[PDB]
């Protein structure tokens, strides 16, 4: 997927035309820069201290939401069918990509607090810990489905090396052997061809060994009774719908916590503005930065704009 | 035409159970023919 790509500015250092102009009016419309924003400050904020704190649990903070991320866009791709969940779908804060980037109001009293965040932060990156775990939980189903898949059916069509009772001939032995007359009643000719039979009978060793082993290419054995073999190709057929299943509805839920986990993102996003504004103006929550994905001409534009508070 | 032969050793087989067991009722008959001798000391001379 994506990483974190959202900018860094106080409401004192707002690199727009004007102060209040970082969300609308600004000259990105001009350059066609997908920037928005929409400040939504805590109750209150921590002291210095307090701040070098968050800003230093701010580096666990993105590791968890890029392990996240990381695991939202392997789990559920990589199943083939659990991305079924588009953005609208896995609306961030419950409301998509264009309208989750362009406000803060992920720092409700879902995940947060409404409250000094100094704490609040931790408590979010907790449940947002929890849903990653849920995910990859969804993970580990999908996994042990998967190892449900491949099953007894993985193995030969019958008449050879494995699975070969589904075309067995149900004194006789399953042989199936692939490129006699003697006092036994050889004169018979059994039904295991997927492959040939051959001229054998239990009363007398001699035809039966000659048809099966003795001369030419060894036969191989397989289960007389086919109805094993039906049942155990009936429950691989049974556990690869299920692995398709749990790839298509538990990996539904899957897609449903990954949308949960943009949501954490976003909530993340929205704690992170008011950690920026705190380490580069004061204490209390208040930025005029934006977030978006915008091309590297809009990105350097930006920073020529900004570059009053340049890093 | 082993197919007749298979009665043959089932009779066969047949035979030889029935002929111990018939070895053995000589000596279970001699079992309780045989050493009354010694159970009849303690069945009746007790008396």
């Amino acid at each position: 997927a994506s990483r974190y790509w959202v900018v860094s500015l106080p409401v004192q250092n707002s690199a727009a035309s004007v102060w209040n102009r970082l969300q609308e009016q600004i000259s990105k419309h001009s350059f066609d820069t997908p920037l928005y924003r929409f400040n939504i400050p805590n109750l209150r904020v921590g002291t210095l201290d307090s701040l070098l704190a968050l800003s230093d649990d701010l580096v666990k903070s993105n590791s968890f939401v890029e392990s996240v991320s990381h695991k939202i866009r392997r789990q559920i791709e990589e199943l083939e069918r659990v991305s079924g969940i588009e953005s609208s779908s896995l609306s961030v804060d419950g409301v998509p990509v264009d309208t989750y980037l362009t406000r803060f109001v992920w720092d409700e009293a879902k995940y947060p607090t409404m409250s000094p965040l100094r704490e609040i932060v931790d408590g979010i990156h907790t449940l947002v810990a929890k849903i990653e775990d849920d995910l990859k939980v969804r993970v580990a189903e999908y996994n042990n489905v998967r190892s449900q898949l491949n099953a007894i059916n993985r193995k030969q069509s019958g008449s050879l090396a494995v699975r070969d009772l589904s075309n067995l001939v149900k004194l006789v032995t399953l042989l199936a052997v692939v490129p006699t007359s003697y006092v036994v009643p050889r004169s018979s000719k059994l039904l295991y061809e997927d492959l040939y039979t051959v001229t054998l009978f239990g009363r007398v060793a001699d035809n039966f060994r000659i048809a099966a082993r003795e001369k030419g290419f060894q036969i191989r054995d397989f289960e007389y009774s086919s109805e094993a073999q039906e049942s155990r190709n009936q429950e691989l057929e049974k556990l690869v719908h299920d692995q398709e299943s749990l790839r298509s509805s538990l990996l539904q839920w899957c897609y449903t916590s990954y949308g949960e986990v943009f949501s954490s993102w976003m909530h993340f996003c929205a704690v992170r503005v008011f950690a920026e504004s705190i380490l580069r103006y004061g204490l209390p929550p208040s930025f005029l930065a934006c977030v978006l994905a915008p091309s590297v001409k809009g990105e350097k534009k930006v920073r020529s704009i900004l570059e009053e508070l340049c890093g | 035409q082993m197919v007749r032969f298979i009665r043959q050793e089932a009779e066969e087989k047949a035979n030889e159970i029935s002929v111990s067991a018939e070895e053995e009722f000589n000596i279970e008959k001699l079992q309780l023919v045989e050493a009354e001798k010694k159970k009849i000391r303690q069945e009746y001379e007790r008396k």
